[PDB]
């Protein structure tokens, strides 16, 4: 039953290889789970050092021939397009669920009943999911509670020293861009800037928009408070004919004749701009005037802007100009002849950070900016990649907190309670099936891998911390009140996840149970590995 | 680089069930199974096995071949010991037990492919065996009256002598039935004490002549020469015969009596002493009336000289096993001493002569009426030496079937040559649908295992396998307009090689299988297959 | 290279068993998922039986023959592709020791398969039960077999209405012994052709009788809606006629050049006057229409419609009665726009449409499928064709057969009873057919996880004395009757399953030799 150049695994041998290949990828992301996990370096062919704990980014930067990790890679891709986080946790749930089920395969349990026991446990998990969840109020005074949610996302992807730095940054980034109403939130409206100069501990949040190319003159003012921003589409720089040509004067009389042809369009626009400063903000103190000027600036206007102390800008990005219309409010002016003071916008303190290689400009302190900029600083390249991964994962984690009114406590509070509930639910109810309870127990025993993994990376005994939580849950079942118990990684004993402030998104955990169920089931449903097409 | 695992005990050749050990044990038996498939039946073939003594021996019977073959497989030894049950306890079925037990393992592979446990396979055959044994009592049509008549013995002996050296069954039947009728004593209304014995018939063979020249004589015939001037005795009845265990020589002393040579004067007394003493000892034997001296040991030179003057026939029997059966003939008793032929230890024989058998002069020891003897001798003649070996073995298997004619259902008979094996298939399949449960798989395969007996008879006969099989099915399965099934239940596998077409009733040739052979072979075939199917693991060493 | 003797018969059975080995667990609704490793690094996890076989590359030619026979079965019916290969594969496996070890001639086995095929079709007719083809509620539980386990399960009630409306229109009884009888004479291919309509809701999907066209009015100012439009079909478009070869017009006279420009306007106008001879209210052109012909037909009070496929004009002629004519000057007066309900161009999904639908059946229909996206339309499209294929399977054969391994085992019980009365050499390979008929219900047991030995012994016992109504439930796994849960399939699927399996098993037995070279 074979042809030349064929390799096929039949009977239960393919199930043994698929689980064994899954145990390898499991241990890779096992030590990467939680804030106490490990931070691994991945360099493929580019010499580019990158350190991140995100489960999806690992699989995209590594080529894996194992077919088991291919479907897992498709699972991590579906979680990012929906949940946006928790890719490492889902992989740890799929890996251990195959190990607990593989032990029952040798017992003779058919894999269809194993998959049927998962769907029954998944429907019962959704019932406990609605009972265990906590409804959070839509009020905007929850920023204090948002600080606890922000730390839960940050502590995982960093060394925990940067969490306190990014805690006010990430929290204020979401509330500033999100107006308070039903509405929705847009993460694209929050810009991200990257700089390799300053250390990562010095990073700060930018309320407004920042731009790259500024005007360079020695007399330009460093700080300008409450300045008016004006978008300028005309060219302030000398221009030449479409064909290469130049104006060479042999006398002072020919100098004024040849140079006037180039500055004729410049002076016509330049003299009308400085007249706007005479009509508006001429006398009035505590006001300013700023020019965007997407096009360049000639050295002649630099001396004119220096006499009036006008902040000069040239070579502006077109994408940032559309955001300046929202932040500042000024309309794009194509012709200065039609320029009016109604087109002028309003901005706050504008100060330019002076660095030899690059210069920055801050449009910040605006009345209605309706935009945000997260400035990421770091000394090395991998420090910028890790911080950028934590911000993008942090913004998307908090994004699901405002959209989804339900919140779940973390630190193993959801996993330990669900594993203990499903084990005691089928015993009291006895409404599933007689034989199926074997496969249902495999799912309940696979839910305790996460709390055992969090303490494994910290070096604590997973059997000791598990017995301490069960003793607290038994004390919680005796009392008629509601008390949630969770594992504390720092101290090593149990903790109240509501007081400690460790919280997990409801949508992330809702798709984690259903997602890990279908992916791990399809791997057990494969009897034979087919090699064909060649 | 490649490690080793799975063997935790010691260095050996290890077999486990994960490697298909149950198939390997059947495949090892299948190597020797095909040899017995071509053995049973009148069209069967003979195999050559060279003995360890440098002698080529060819025989049809498998029970003899299994002893001469070197078998290192212990799973085959189970069937070899089961074959000994057919050879010892019975006189027929040695070739049939290897075919049945070998096929029960072949049909069991279909149940193994379905994943059925070996216990339910054994339990299925055990329930199917009781269904077959119950029918074997109803498969008997006629019964031998045990009249022990010469014409009645030809009916039972003919099929037993068959399936070896085909074509001679008519001549060999008259030779065996004549010798058996002589051993069987004359009695009536007594069934308690057995009579016939297997060792009571001693077969001899001498090169020369043909098979038609063979005869049957009452007595024990000796091939040795008379060794002395007296070739044969007279025709007077009741000749006195003395059996001496001690060799013929000068009389010695029970206490010490060691002969030593020292001086030449003693040497002259030793030569002259043996002349006077032997002449004195042999004279006292002739004075008491002993005309024949049977010496189990050697005979001296001076003993033959003095017995020629007294007219005493000298007879030497170097085999001590033949002297024990000789006492039941003449009535003489062996004497460990010499010189005192007590008349209480002397027997009587009517006729002792010397006849030419196959061209050589041999002394015949026989009788007529008085002094009834329980031992008979079958004299054989032929040119081929190898053919005479199988004929003697055919007679031994023929007389052993006479032992099966005793009280334990020795007269009952059933049609053979493929007649019963096909009819039992329809009865077993009838009980398959009748018995509910998982046993239906093993019961149906138990009837298919009986299809090998008619198939081998067709293969050994050169017949097409696609012909005889559907012909036997339509012959034993018919629709009779009535409650009682009628017409021909006797259709077997015909020897063919002649005549016209198809099959025919086996009653035309008066051939049948004895119930004692068939019923006992089924119990041995099931227990032989039960042992193999019950063993899922073995541990051996390099031999 | 070349394989002769009995070795080719071994490879033919091995190749058929190897291909069936893959789909062993691919049979039934409980079929599990397969993983195909591509040489480029791709994987296919789909559990569909016939979707995997097209991606499997095989070497031995007998394995390629099973893929070609499954391709024919895939086009005729949507399901049951793995049923034929597994059934035909087990026939060669049970007859493997008979062909070689038993020394049976292959034609004797092939002739026995022909007698076993005829006896099997008679048993299928006996185990079948009558079904009402005019019952609307009964056809919904049948067509649902091709519906459930798909996205259309929520609309299944509306999915059956769209299927029955198309089948009842194209079916012609014509029952009689004179010219021969096609049973209900359903044609899905030509008449039932569907055009997908974007936008709207799935609940609003209706079956229109007529021809639908996406092209709108081609003129800025023209009547948008015609009460009773009269269709006129034509082939050659409306424009200045030119020769099919190279044409060179050399005129040396001054004022004749202006006359040629007038003929170009008169030639297009002459083509419009020949159309207006019957005074039509609608003009439909297969190819494009020049702007000159648009103004000439505008003064005549008739709509102009260009860009129409040729396959539509064949259906437009039957839903209208306009005769298709090649040259416009040859246009016959027999063209009629009768039996046209509405011309309404009303826009659906930000695109102007054209509706020829009417209130009568012109021996055809056009199914209008609307939904919330194009992906839903393409899903309903293929599902509706498969829903009508199962509906056609029920109409052509007015009987239903029990599923879940009930029909497969019931035939094997009857084959074992007919084997005793055969009395021939073919009896041995004929009993192997019943053993292969028992592998299909054993296949569903091995996929369910139950004990095959314990269940088949109980399953076979319930057919003899239980009126062969006892099948096996897929979801539960306990042996139950098929009358309660109502699991039934049309007979034509069971007929073509055993018919192709014997043809596939005999074809591999007919080839005893394999040679190579051109």
């Amino acid at each position: 039953l074979l042809n030349p150049k064929a390799e096929s695994l039949r009977r239960d041998a393919a199930l043994k290889v698929n689980v064994t290949s899954a145990e390898g990828l499991q241990s890779v992301l096992e030590t990467n789970l939680g804030p106490k996990g490990t931070l691994k370096m991945l360099v493929d062919g580019a010499g580019n050092i990158k350190l991140t704990k995100d489960g999806k980014v690992l699989l995209t930067e590594m080529q894996i021939q194992s077919p088991t990790a291919v479907l897992i890679a498709r699972a991590a891709a579906a979680q990012d397009e929906i949940t946006g986080d928790g890719t490492t946790t889902v992989v740890c749930l799929v890996g251990e669920l195959l190990r607990q089920a593989h032990r029952f395969i040798q017992e003779g349990v058919h894999p269809r009943i194993i998959t049927d026991g998962f769907e029954i446990a998944r429907k019962e998990s959704m019932k406990f999911l609605d009972e265990f969840k906590i409804s959070k109020t839509n009020l905007s005074n929850d920023r204090e509670f948002l600080l606890q949610v922000a730390r839960s996302s940050l502590l995982t992807k960093v060394d925990a020293d940067l969490t306190e730095v990014l805690t006010p940054i990430v929290t204020d980034a979401v509330l500033s861009v999100y107006d308070a109403q039903a509405d929705n939130l847009d993460l694209h409206m929050v810009e991200i800037m990257q700089m390799q100069h300053l250390s990562p501990k010095d990073t700060t949040f930018i309320k407004g928009l920042v731009l790259d190319h500024g005007g360079r003159h020695p007399d330009m003012p460093t700080r300008v408070k409450n300045a008016y921003v004006l978008i300028l589409n005309v060219s302030l720089e000398y221009e030449k004919t479409e064909v290469n040509s130049g104006f060479f004067y042999s006398s002072a009389d020919q100098r004024d004749k040849l140079a006037a042809s180039e500055r004729k369009f410049v002076d016509a626009k330049l003299k009308k701009i400085i007249d706007l400063k005479n009509e508006v903000c001429g006398m009035d103190p505590d006001k300013g005037f700023v020019i965007i000027n997407q096009k360049g600036i000639d050295p002649m206007s630099l001396d004119v802007f220096a006499k009036h102390n006008i902040l000069a800008l040239r070579r502006a990005k077109r994408r940032n100009m559309e955001r300046l219309q929202l932040v500042t409010g000024g309309e794009a002016q194509n012709s200065v002849e039609d320029l009016s003071p109604q087109i002028l916008g309003f901005s706050g303190l504008v100060y330019q950070e002076t660095i030899g290689e690059e210069k920055f400009t801050y449009v910040t302190e605006n009345t209605d900016p309706k935009s945000c900029t997260i400035l990421i600083k770091g000394s090395t390249h991998y420090a910028l990649a890790q911080t950028k991964d934590a911000v993008r994962d942090g913004l998307r984690a908090v994004a699901n907190v405002l959209k989804d009114k339900n919140i779940i406590p973390g630190a193993g509070a959801f996993y330990i309670a669900l594993s203990r509930y499903l084990r005691s639910a089928n015993m009291n109810k006895l409404g599933a099936k007689g034989k199926t309870k074997t496969g249902i127990e495999a799912f309940a025993e696979a839910l305790l891998v996460i709390p055992k993994t969090l303490v494994k990376n910290s070096g604590f005994d997973p059997l000791d911390v598990l017995a301490m939580v069960e003793d607290e849950l038994d004390d919680a079942q005796d009392s008629d009140e509601t008390r949630y118990v969770g594992v504390d990684l720092n101290i090593g004993d149990s903790c109240d996840p509501t007081i400690e402030g460790i919280w997990d998104s409801y949508r992330v955990l809702r798709n984690a149970i259903t997602g890990a169920t279908g992916i791990a089931s399809n791997l057990l449903l494969c009897d034979e590995l087919l090699r064909a097409g060649r | 680089q490649n490690p080793n695992a799975g063997l935790f005990k010691q260095g050996y050749n290890s077999y486990s069930n994960a490697d298909g050990q149950i198939i390997k044990s059947i495949a090892a038996i299948r190597e020797l199974h095909q040899m017995c498939l071509t053995s049973m039946g009148p069209c069967g073939r003979n195999k050559i096995i060279v003995n360890h003594l440098g002698k080529i021996i060819i025989t049809n019977d498998a029970a003899t071949m299994l002893r001469e073959l070197d078998i290192v497989h212990p799973a085959v030894k189970v069937l070899v010991m089961a074959t000994e049950q057919q050879k010892i306890d019975m006189g027929d079925g040695t070739n049939l037990v290897m075919i049945l037990a070998g096929e029960l393992l072949n049909v069991s592979e279909k149940l193994i492919s379905m994943g059925l446990s070996a216990v339910e396979i054994i339990q299925g055959y055990n329930m199917a065996r009781k269904f077959t044994l119950k029918e074997l009592d109803e498969m008997v049509v006629g019964e031998i009256t045990d009249k022990n008549d010469k014409n009645e013995l030809l009916k039972m002996i003919k099929p037993v002598i068959s399936s070896k050296k085909y074509g001679s069954e008519d001549i060999l039947s008259e030779l065996v039935s004549e010798a058996v009728s002589h051993v069987l004593p004359v009695a009536q209304q007594a069934g308690e004490i057995p009579y016939f014995n297997v060792d009571s018939i001693r077969v001899v063979k001498i090169m020369g002549g043909s098979l038609s020249n063979s005869t049957v004589i009452k007595g024990m015939v000796f091939n040795r020469e008379p060794e002395g001037h007296v070739k044969s005795l007279s025709e007077d009845k009741k000749h006195k015969v003395a059996v001496f265990t001690c060799p013929l020589d000068i009389a010695n002393t029970e206490t010490k009596g060691t002969v030593l040579l020292h001086n030449a004067q003693e040497m002259l007394d030793f030569s002259k002493g043996e002349e006077k003493q032997i002449d004195a000892m042999m004279k006292e034997i002739a004075d008491m009336g002993v005309e024949c001296i049977v010496a189990g040991a050697g005979v001296g030179e001076l003993a033959l000289h003095y017995l020629n003057r007294y007219g005493i026939l000298v007879l030497k029997v170097p085999s001590k096993f033949e002297l024990r059966r000789l006492c039941r003939v003449c009535g003489a008793t062996p004497l460990p001493r010499l010189g005192a032929p007590t008349p209480e230890e002397l027997g009587l024989v009517e006729t002792v002569k010397t006849m030419e058998i196959g061209g050589d002069r041999v002394t015949v020891f026989k009788q007529e009426q008085g002094e009834i003897s329980r031992t008979s001798t079958i004299i054989l003649r032929g040119a081929t030496q190898n053919n005479l070996d199988d004929i003697e073995r055919a007679i031994d298997d023929g007389v052993a079937a006479v032992k099966g004619l005793m009280k334990p259902s020795g007269g009952k008979l059933l049609p053979g040559a493929g007649a019963t094996e096909i009819e039992l298939i329809s009865r077993i399949t009838k009980y398959g649908e009748r018995t509910p449960g998982l046993l239906q798989l093993a019961i149906k395969q138990f009837a298919v295992a009986f299809e090998v007996v008619p198939r081998t008879l067709a293969e050994t006969a050169g017949l097409d396998v696609n012909e005889v099989l559907p012909n036997l099915y339509a012959a034993h399965n018919v629709t009779e307009p009535g409650a009682v099934k009628t017409d021909h239940l006797y259709k077997g596998v015909d020897i063919d090689g002649e005549s016209d077409e198809g099959v025919k009733d086996i009653r035309e040739e008066n051939i049948y299988d004895m119930l004692a052979t068939k019923k006992f072979a089924i119990n041995v075939a099931t227990e032989a297959a039960t042992t193999v199917l019950s063993i899922d693991q073995i541990i051996m060493a390099k031999k | 290279e070349r394989t002769t003797g009995r070795q080719a018969q071994i490879s033919n059975i091995t190749a058929a068993k190897a291909v069936a080995d893959v789909i062993r667990t691919c049979l039934g609704p409980k079929a599990m998922l397969k993983m195909l490793l591509d040489p480029m690094g791709g994987l296919v996890l789909t559990n569909d039986g016939h979707a995997i076989l097209r991606e499997i590359d095989v070497a031995h030619p007998a394995a390629k023959s099973m893929l070609e026979l499954s391709r024919t079965q895939d086009e005729e019916v949507g399901d049951g592709t793995t049923t034929v290969i597994i059934l035909a594969g087990e026939i060669l496996a049970q007859c493997a020791p008979y062909l070689i070890e038993k020394n049976i001639h292959p034609v004797i086995i092939i002739q026995a398969l022909k007698k076993a095929l005829t006896d099997a079709l008679e048993v299928i007719k006996q185990v079948s039960k009558p079904v009402d083809v005019e019952n609307d509620a009964a056809m919904k539980k049948l067509i649902q077999a091709s519906i459930g386990t798909k996205y259309v399960i929520h609309w299944s009630e509306k999915m059956c209405e769209l299927a029955l409306d198309a089948v009842k229109t194209v079916r012609k009884d014509l029952g009689q012994t004179v010219e021969g009888e096609p049973n209900f004479e359903i044609d899905i291919k030509r008449y039932v052709r569907v055009e997908k309509i974007p936008g709207g809701d799935v609940l609003d999907s209706r079956v229109l009788k007529g021809v639908l066209l996406n092209k709108d009015v081609v003129h800025p100012k023209m009547s948008r809606h015609i009460e009773n439009p009269r269709v006129v079909l034509l082939d050659c478009p409306l424009e200045y006629k030119k020769g099919e070869s190279q044409t060179n017009i050399e005129i040396e006279k001054e004022e004749d050049w202006n006359r040629i420009l007038q003929i170009e306007e008169e030639q297009v106008q002459l083509m419009c006057e020949q159309i207006l001879a019957v005074r039509p209210t609608l003009v439909i052109t297969e190819k494009g229409v020049s702007d000159l012909a648009q103004h000439y037909l505008l003064k005549g009070g008739c709509s102009v419609l260009r860009r129409v496929k040729k396959s539509d004009n064949n259906r437009i002629a039957r839903v209208t009665g306009a005769t298709i004519v090649n040259r416009v000057e040859d246009l016959k007066e027999s063209d009629v726009g009768t039996n046209c309900g509405l011309f309404k161009v009303e826009m659906i999904g930000d695109e102007y449409f054209s509706f020829l639908d009417n209130c009568k059946e012109p021996k055809a229909c056009t199914i209008m499928l609307r939904g919330g996206s194009k992906d839903i339309l393409n899903e309903i499209d293929r599902n509706l064709q498969d829903a009508m294929a199962v509906a056609r399977n029920v109409m052509l054969s007015p009987s239903l057969s029990p599923g879940g391994g009930a029909t497969e085992m019931a035939v094997s019980v009857k084959l074992a009873e007919k084997a005793k009365q055969l009395e021939g050499i073919q009896q041995w390979p004929y009993q192997a057919v019943a053993d292969a008929m028992e592998c299909i219900p054993r296949t569903l047991i091995q996929n369910a996880g139950g004990d095959p030995i314990r269940l088949l012994s109980q399953l076979r016992a319930k057919h003899a004395q239980g009126n062969f109504t006892t099948g096996i439930d897929g979801d539960k796994g306990k042996i139950v009757d098929m009358v309660s849960y109502g699991i039934w399939e049309p007979e034509v699927i069971k007929q073509q399953s055993v018919k192709t399996a014997i043809e596939s098993a005999c074809l591999l037995l007919r080839v005893d030799d394999i040679v190579s070279g051109v």
